[PDB]
């Protein structure tokens, strides 16, 4: 039974200038996360860039 | 403590709580509870409507239902992400759901016995969901509030589509009109129960209201649903299965009958019409799918 | 008549496969797969609506709903492949991969059709089919080259569906006549593209191309497996009970 | 002589709703990248969240 | 090829090229060249102004200069990031800079011989930079164009501050006025040369213009700088060291004298006033800092 | 007079250390360090401007510029620590860490000063000092616990600066008198907080607290090392050449 770690998803829309964080999802690897994000968040729109990043790769500033 | 006081002050000033901010452990846990069970609901909620995907009477209505069930799955994922910001694991809370240690919405334990039930769910069930969720767009925890904003945009479309399916029956043959009324008669009270127990039978409300998780009381939201929805029932030329429903000109509200609280407690405790079947289906999907998940992991590793 | 029947065949394939994918809603190994399957199901149903709508326009009567809901199994003209049960996830993936690879090869060429409506429908469909193929080929590789257990299930899935691949390159006189007019694609000329894709993907997944010569046809002629009848009983019930209504 | 890999920087402003990609920088580790981003991109503004991610962690969709 | 044609069409329609898009190898390389040398310039450009940080006459002017030099460093980093999207490495192009295999702006090879030179650099040098950089806000490669947008916002502030430092001298004592004029006399032509060679002595321009990297010609930008800046010289009550400068009412432009192209070629080929000193300083910083970088790496690894 | 001299001392520390950090512009091991050093230099100069502006208001004449540019080394009252040369990166980091740790301990307490202007200046400064300390403590750890070579340089840096730490907790009658009025902080009472920070950070960096008893004072009295004179010659040149002007 595979691991399904957490991924953060960032999208830059067609006419958009920068990638904006739009949510999270669990996926077995980066390619499945991309595929899922494409469906869940972009609905397969042409011209949209998607970035996926495993959560563990993000270091946040301290409140 | 200074931690506790700072938090109470941040709540009072309506500053969004974020995953890295300090929060009372009871606040963290009640949100894992609530967001997790909200997410569970999106998943189990696929099943009553999904029951009719292969049987939907036209290709257009079938395509709408497929999109809606797909949207629900996506809403589940959004909610699992939000719950994880609180430090829980999707897989663990899902497992608690399967074992019956976390709840999902009472509404999904009711069977779809006709095509009309599908339009009625889109209309009343998504209707009740939307009232609740719009009220949560100012919930105090940021990830949750932003999940509600993302979701209500998509969901109000599908609620409209379900009402339009209801209108087709309401304007159709006598058999279609009757189908609609029967579906309403069966789903009306279940939809009202989605708002939760009464305000003095609500364990949770004290903390949730104080910590601004809940912005309006169960009874407040339910009244607003009744007020907004009664005129939609009228538009369909239909009735409400409530002999005690009447407009009170004085208050400006619809006054409505007492919920069967004994049924509601049966349902949330696993003894409703479809509770066993719903959890069985989800357990069966999980177990039978194990080899696929293991395959995906073994392939990823290579 | 030939063009109407040809168009209807492409619609039927899409419609029946769509039905099968719909059954997966909420029963998938992961929520992401649930979503992916429903997305593919939706694309295919969109394609069915397009082809069936055109077939109804070509015949001068009815619509996508008369066609989907009032024909019986002897009139349906889908490939036998798309009517195979979902079985396990590998069986669904085997069926999907064989169909997607075929749709890619088909729609690529049918988008140069001398029939403008056919060319346009195909131009839309091809973009979707490419997404479907990535998903299905991806899972073929993940399962075949996964565990020992997933590798066996994936080989079994491939073996079990292979006999129906012959229909993919079966040509009749509707195909041939329309192909000579530059309207249809001759299914026989799709074999090279389909085989180059499928044999490579099966190899890459560390699996074997079946040695059995594929021999099953009849779907295009309304000669179906015993699977179609019960599919239609379920799909058509409400329309049969309450015919001629708006929904 | 240390390695100075590339990091992508995402910031969410005080009144801001989501993290937006605002640029790149080279740094020896995540904590130095945060410190640098804080200066280079936020000018130490109160109430701003910074995320740093090594470039190698991002998978982009294919043009 | 189909790749090549698609690219030419994307350029014609003004669609931003992004790091994952196909691009001609000559387009990729000329942007690594140009963005890299733009980034190099921000770094070497810290040195002429930095020369006066410890000597700045008031605490206010000293604080402004410190902020400006800090901004320049940040601009360098922005530009190195953008250049890296093209697949080069900051460390490698920096090393080429140190070895003299990549250029940086000709302007930074001129010495700061007085405090007035600092105000004049902020005014004329950042002035020329801004004209060039604003023109590049529609450069065809997205990362580059977005770097220019980010930078010009910060930089126009510091240009204004440098002009204000110039105005203080222009309104001050006779010695201050003279200091200003001498600084202008020494930096005027160097600032004009920042725009690059003439339009028929510009190898790259053909490709850069075609591929929309360069949106206006060297001579076009330079003319616009002269037109915008001459009135600012007038505001200061100062002169331009150009006997051939005059307004042409017919054209609506200032007509100006010929650049010393022999000096310009000396300078860009490493034989200017401060070329050796600038690269020596940067080489010395690199080499003497090695143990610190190695420390940082060894500590990170642990 | 006591309050004016006290205020001036805090300004002078910030001013002189600021000068030193300015010399690093464009000479740092990495561009990020160049930026960080310039940021710290800028914060400290902001603090100097604040304290010196207040000292000028307290004296009833002059301003931050008369104070910075027209006093000689016998009138400057900075700690001897902040006037030490930059030396190598470890020397800069040692000096910065000892000062930041002291500024943190100081500004934390001086923000409860009965002097409202002093309390406000300190409230601003403390937020900055906390950032400075993270940076300087971070580098102390990275260098001490880095390579063998960086570990030696960092130990040498600490050793070389240690004798000047005594001034950090030196009290005179200006300190004492103002402290009894609840206005100043008695530097002697800063030792525990400073030592708990610095000894822990040196330990964590795998380094040694010097065994030499720190013995150097005089800065607060205008009795400086031979470093200050040439710093001021450079800092003050233009103002001396062209006095009484606006810039
Ligand atoms: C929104 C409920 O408001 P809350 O403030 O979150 O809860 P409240 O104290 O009003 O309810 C008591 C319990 O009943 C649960 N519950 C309520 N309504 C439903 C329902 N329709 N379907 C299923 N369950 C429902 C509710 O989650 C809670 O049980 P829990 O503490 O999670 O085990
Ligand atoms: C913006 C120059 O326009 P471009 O289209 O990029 O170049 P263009 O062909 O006009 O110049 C020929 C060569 O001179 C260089 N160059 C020009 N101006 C300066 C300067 N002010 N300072 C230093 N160098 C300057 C320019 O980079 C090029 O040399 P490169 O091919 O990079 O080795």
């Amino acid at each position: 039974k595979v691991y399904w770690p957490l991924y953060e998803v960032f999208v830059r829309s067609k006419q958009g200038l920068s990638h904006r964080h739009v949510g999270s999802l669990h996926a077995a690897d980066d390619q499945m996360a991309l595929e899922n994000a494409r469906d869940a968040y972009t609905r397969r729109s042409e011209g949209c860039s998607i970035w996926v990043v495993k959560a563990s790769e993000i270091v946040a500033s301290q409140p | 403590s200074t931690e506790e006081q700072r938090f109470d002050q941040r709540i009072a000033q309506e500053t969004a709580i974020e995953p890295q901010d300090w929060m009372p452990d009871a606040y963290r846990k009640t949100l894992i509870r609530q967001i997790g069970q909200h997410a569970h609901s999106e998943i189990v909620g696929m099943l009553p409507e999904g029951n009719w995907i292969t049987r939907a009477p036209t290709l257009r209505r079938k395509a709408i239902l497929l999109a809606k069930v797909q949207d629900e799955a996506g809403h589940g994922l959004y909610l699992y992400s939000a719950a994880e910001t609180l430090g829980c694991a999707r897989e663990d809370l899902y497992q608690k759901m399967l074992d019956g240690q976390m709840k999902y919405s009472s509404i999904f334990n009711y069977p779809t016995l006709s095509w009309a039930d599908i339009g009625v769910i889109g209309w009343l069930v998504d209707g009740a969901a939307i009232v609740n969720q719009v009220a949560l767009c100012r919930t105090s925890y940021g990830p949750y509030a932003r999940a509600m904003v993302k979701i209500c945009k998509e969901e109000s479309f599908h609620q409209r589509q379900g009402f339009e399916a209801c209108m087709a029956l309401a304007q159709g043959n006598e058999a279609q009109r009757q189908m609609l009324q029967d579906a309403i008669n069966r789903f009306w009270w279940p939809a009202l129960m989605m708002f939760g127990p009464n305000d003095d039978n609500s364990p949770n409300s004290a903390r949730s209201m104080a910590w601004k998780i809940k912005l309006h009381s169960n009874d407040e939201l339910r009244q607003r649903f009744v007020d907004n929805t009664v005129p939609q029932v009228e538009i369909l030329g239909m009735t409400v299965p409530d002999p005690d429903l009447q407009f009170d000109e004085a208050s400006g509200h619809y006054r409505f009958g007492e919920i069967d609280w004994q049924e509601f407690n049966e349902v949330i405790s696993g003894r409703g019409i479809c509770n066993h079947e719903r959890l069985a289906a989800k357990r069966k999907a999980w177990e039978e799918g194990e080899w696929v998940r293991e395959a995906a992991l073994a392939h990823a590793q290579k | 008549n030939p063009v109407a029947t040809y168009a209807l065949r492409l619609g039927d394939n899409g419609l029946v496969l769509a039905q099968r994918l719909g059954a997966w809603c909420g029963h998938a190994p992961e929520l992401e797969i649930d979503l992916a399957l429903a997305n593919i199901g939706l694309d295919l149903l969109g394609q069915a609506r397009n082809f069936l709508s055109y077939a109804a326009e070509l015949n001068g009567c009815g619509d996508e709903d008369t066609l989907a809901f009032g024909r019986d199994e002897r009139q349906y003209s889908n490939l036998l492949l798309v009517e195979q049960p979902n079985g396990n996830f590998a069986d669904t993936i085997a069926r999907q991969f064989f169909i997607d690879v075929w749709h890619v090869a088909l729609y690529s060429r049918l988008v140069n059709s001398r029939d403008a409506q056919l060319a346009a429908i195909a131009a839309k469909g091809l973009k979707e089919v490419r997404y479907h193929l990535r998903f299905s080929r991806g899972w073929l590789e993940r399962l075949g080259n996964g565990t020992e257990l997933s590798n066996r299930k994936m080989q079994q899935a491939v073996d079990n569906l292979w006999r129906f691949t012959g229909e993919l390159f079966l040509a009749d006189e509707v195909e041939l006549s329309l192909v000579e007019q530059g309207i249809a694609v001759d299914p026989r000329e799709l074999q090279a593209e389909w085989q180059s894709a499928v044999h490579t993907a099966l190899l890459d997944s560390g699996l074997q191309i079946p040695q059995e010569a594929a021999f099953r046809s009849g779907g295009k002629q309304g000669l179906h497996s015993e699977h179609l009848g019960p599919l239609l009983a379920e799909m058509q019930y409400l329309q049969r009970s309450h015919p001629g209504l708006q929904w």
